[PDB]
Parts: structure tokens; C-alpha cells; sequence
């Protein structure tokens, strides 16, 4: 789900 | 806070490709998903696509998968929507979109729904010329008048009535789309027939594209 | 592809009522990816719900959303005069989003019949060539209405054209406008012309005319 991605990216960048 | 804004509403030919723009600030624009959502003249919403700008990972509707593009320009966090090989069916209020955050500031977790819309870009798909209207009296218990706004390009024209003096039971409708691919207007208003004698009725009438400037006094 | 059906496309409700809007998915929403949308006249979409039921800050919350799988609900407490809109549900569990039809929520009020009006064209524009006959609807409700066109009698097809006011915000009424093109020389061939009006608050049809030059 491309939809996903941002939370993902925030996740990953905390 | 987060704002987008939009370019300004653009007449394209049938067959051409139009650019809309969405310039954000606020926030963050590279790790935040930006959509684009149109809306049809008096039909619902319909999303289109999205990009993510930090990854130039894009999303289409399979409707408009090999006649859309989405981009993003980090430098001057705007985003951009082509639509190629213009319809009459594309004419479209186009807005642009940002997902949400929670929070707590504009920087948390996002949402995914759309928090942030642009102010919208209306695309006009039309072979039609700018043309002024022609301003036509509808003469008069209660009386009606009003006036006819006739065969006028692009959109929008205003009507107000006496310069703004006289708003109550004004009716102004939706402008129509003629055969002709001219628009046309009519603006009424209800008034006591004892006050026709004595009391004047004026359509203030303002069609910028053409500087169609017209005050039209309505009489019996 | 997940279709989001709202029905019925319309809610005719009473200031201070409660009002719930039914979003049903053909297939189960992932995560309880479902958003509401409000959208007034002239205004871009602005988000009141969120993950089913989130409601973003500055949202207030007489607005809640409900439900899970294929079956969601808007709820909203108590109808302000502000709550008359139209809203979406949108379903992003998915990455081929989808936004529901919407449905109107708009303010019932007592039957009224429209009040009729029909002008002739003007000197100034028989004048350039045409002539545009104009039937006018007035404050009517509800909004369903109908008008046809009659030429001496005869069923007019295809030369007129309408549109229809947003709903009053002081007297919660539609008017409707009605326009009959044609040539002058067509409109000279002919003597009567007659706008026929239906609606709910009339009891037989409503016709408005008059003969060309008198
Ligand atoms: O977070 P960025 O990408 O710098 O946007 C502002
Ligand atoms: O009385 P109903 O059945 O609602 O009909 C309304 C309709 O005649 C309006 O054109």
C-alpha cells in the first residue's frame, strides 16, 4: 500500500 | 502551518496537455504523500493520483495510468500534475492534496487521509475565444425581474443588483454551458409590484476576461 | 477496486436533528483506511474524520465516524446551519484510492409550491438576431421540479436549457431558471409561448404564457 510508505519513512527517520 | 496554493485557472484546447502547479510551504514536502483529486462541474471527487517526493515514487489511478505525470521539485517544494490529450470530460476543478499529521506541530506521524487541500485549479477543455456577454433586460402582489448574461467566455461573470444595495430574494444561477461552447447567466430577483413605479432596479454585471463592465437598468 | 457506495445520494434533515450517512465498501477496507470529507459550495474538501474514526483537531466533535470492515457511519450529534453540505467517505486502504458518490444533507422545510414567471426576449436582443424566451421557478421545495416548454401547443425538444440555486440559507427554497432558444425568424413563426411547471406543492400543472407582440 503505497498509502504506507510515508508512515514507514517516519518511522525509520526516528 | 502547511499551505498550498495552486496556479490559476487555464482554458486549454481539445488534444493539449495542461500543468497545474501546487507550491507548498509549511512542513515537510519530500516525506509526506501529495495527491491530486479532481472534481467534474457538479459532480463528486475523484482521486487521480499521488507522489512522494523524497522517494519520486508515484501512484495513479489505473484510470489515468499513460495520460497522467506527477512530479516534485525539492528546491521549490512544488508539486506538479500533467494531463495529456485533454477531453471535454476533463474540465475539472483540480486540487491539490496532502496527507495529515498527527500531533502536535506539522511534523508527526502522518495519516494518510487528506488534512491539507490547495484552493483548486479550474481547467476549462474548450475551442472557445474569450467573448464579452450581452446584457438583456427580464422585464416585470410580486413582481419578478432580472437580467440575461448572454454568450460569454471563459468563466466566471459577477451580478450583484444596485450595486449591492439589493440582495435579498436575489437569485443568480449557475451559469449553463450553450451548443455553442459559450456560457450564459441569468440573475432574478423578486420585488413588490407597488415598488416598480417608483423604485429602480439595476444588474451590475462584470465580466473581467473581456473588461465587460455593464449596468443595466431593468424597467416594465 | 473498492467501490464506495453512500446511499441515498441525499438526506432531507431538520435543523438540530441527528443525521447518520451510511459508506459501504464491496471489500473489506484495510486498516479501517477511511476517511470523511465535508465540502460546501464553492469551497475545496475539508477532512472531519480519518481512520474511521479519528477526528482531526479543530473538527468539532459533534462529527463521528463509526464502523469497520465494509460498514461505516458518519454521525453527527445535532445539525448546525453550517452542517448543510455535502460529504464523501474515502477509502485509502488501498493504493488505488476511491472516494464515495457523497450525499447532500440538506434542510427540510415545509412544501412550497413554486411561483412562476415567463419573459418574453427583449427588444434589444430581437434586435441582434435571437431570441431567448426565460421560465422562471421560484422558492420552491423540494428541490424536484419539472418544466417543459410548449410553442402553440407544441412539445418543445431539445433548445432549452436549466440550472438550479444552491439551497436558500434564510428560506431553505430552490428556484429554477429555464431558457428557450431560437432564431428570431423561428421565433416570429410562432404566437404562443407557454412554460408548464410540476411540483410536489402543485396539484395539477402550472402554465405561464404569453402571445409574441401583445
Ligand atoms: O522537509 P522538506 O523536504 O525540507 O520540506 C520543507
Ligand atoms: O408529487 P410527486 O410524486 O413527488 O412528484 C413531484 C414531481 O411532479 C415534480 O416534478
Amino acid at each position: 500500500n503505497w498509502f504506507d510508505i510515508t508512515n514507514w519513512l517516519w518511522y525509520i527517520k526516528k | 502551518q502547511v499551505q498550498l496554493v495552486q496556479s490559476g485557472a487555464e482554458v486549454k484546447r481539445p488534444g493539449s496537455s495542461v500543468t497545474v502547479s501546487c507550491k507548498a510551504s509549511g512542513g515537510s514536502f519530500s516525506t509526506y504523500a501529495l495527491s491530486w483529486v479532481r472534481q467534474a462541474p457538479g459532480r463528486g471527487l475523484e482521486w487521480m493520483g499521488g507522489v512522494i517526493p523524497l522517494l519520486t515514487i508515484t501512484n495513479y489511478a489505473p484510470r489515468f495510468q499513460g495520460r497522467i505525470t506527477i512530479t516534485a521539485d525539492r528546491s521549490t517544494s512544488t508539486a506538479y500534475l500533467e494531463l495529456n490529450s485533454l477531453r471535454p470530460e476533463d474540465t475539472a476543478v483540480y486540487y491539490c492534496a496532502r496527507e495529515g499529521t498527527t500531533g502536535w506541530g506539522w511534523l508527526g506521524k502522518p495519516i494518510g487521509a487528506f488534512a491539507h487541500w490547495g484552493q483548486g485549479t479550474l481547467v476549462t477543455v474548450s475551442s472557445a475565444s474569450t467573448k464579452g456577454p450581452s446584457v438583456f433586460p427580464l422585464a416585470p402582489g410580486t413582481a419578478a425581474l432580472g437580467c440575461l448574461v448572454k454568450d460569454y467566455f471563459p468563466e466566471p461573470v459577477t451580478v450583484s443588483w444596485n450595486s449591492g444595495a439589493l440582495t435579498s430574494g436575489v437569485h443568480t444561477f449557475p451559469a449553463v454551458l450553450q451548443s455553442s461552447g459559450l456560457y450564459s447567466l441569468s440573475s432574478v430577483v423578486t420585488v413588490p409590484s407597488s415598488s416598480l413605479g417608483t423604485q429602480t432596479y439595476i444588474c451590475n454585471v462584470n465580466h473581467k476576461p473581456s473588461n465587460t463592465k455593464v449596468d443595466k437598468k431593468v424597467e416594465p | 477496486e473498492i467501490v464506495l457506495t453512500q446511499s441515498p445520494g441525499t438526506q432531507s434533515l431538520s435543523p438540530g436533528e441527528r443525521a447518520t450517512l451510511s459508506c459501504r465498501a464491496s471489500q473489506s477496507v484495510g486498516n479501517n483506511k477511511l476517511a470523511w470529507y465535508q465540502q460546501r459550495p464553492g469551497q475545496a474538501p475539508r477532512l472531519l474524520i480519518y481512520g474511521a474514526s479519528s477526528r482531526p483537531s479543530g473538527v468539532a466533535d459533534r462529527f463521528s465516524g463509526s464502523g469497520s470492515g465494509t460498514d461505516f457511519t458518519l454521525t453527527i450529534s445535532r445539525l448546525e446551519p453550517e452542517d448543510f453540505a455535502v460529504y464523501y467517505c474515502q477509502q485509502y486502504g488501498q493504493s488505488l484510492s476511491t472516494f464515495g458518490q457523497g450525499t447532500k444533507v440538506e434542510v427540510k422545510r415545509t412544501v412550497a409550491a413554486p411561483s412562476v414567471f415567463i419573459f418574453p426576449p427583449s427588444d434589444e436582443q430581437l434586435k441582434s438576431g435571437t431570441a431567448s424566451v426565460v421560465c422562471l421557478l421560484n422558492n420552491f421545495y423540494p428541490r424536484e421540479a419539472k418544466v417543459q416548454w410548449k410553442v402553440d401547443n407544441a412539445l418543445q425538444s431539445g433548445n432549452s436549457q436549466e440550472s438550479v440555486t444552491e439551497q436558500d440559507s434564510k428560506d431553505s427554497t430552490y428556484s429554477l431558471s429555464s431558457t428557450l432558444t431560437l432564431s428570431k425568424a423561428d421565433y416570429e413563426k410562432h404566437k404562443v409561448y407557454a412554460c408548464e411547471v410540476t411540483h410536489q406543492g402543485l396539484s395539477s400543472p402550472v402554465t405561464k404564457s404569453f402571445n409574441r407582440g401583445e
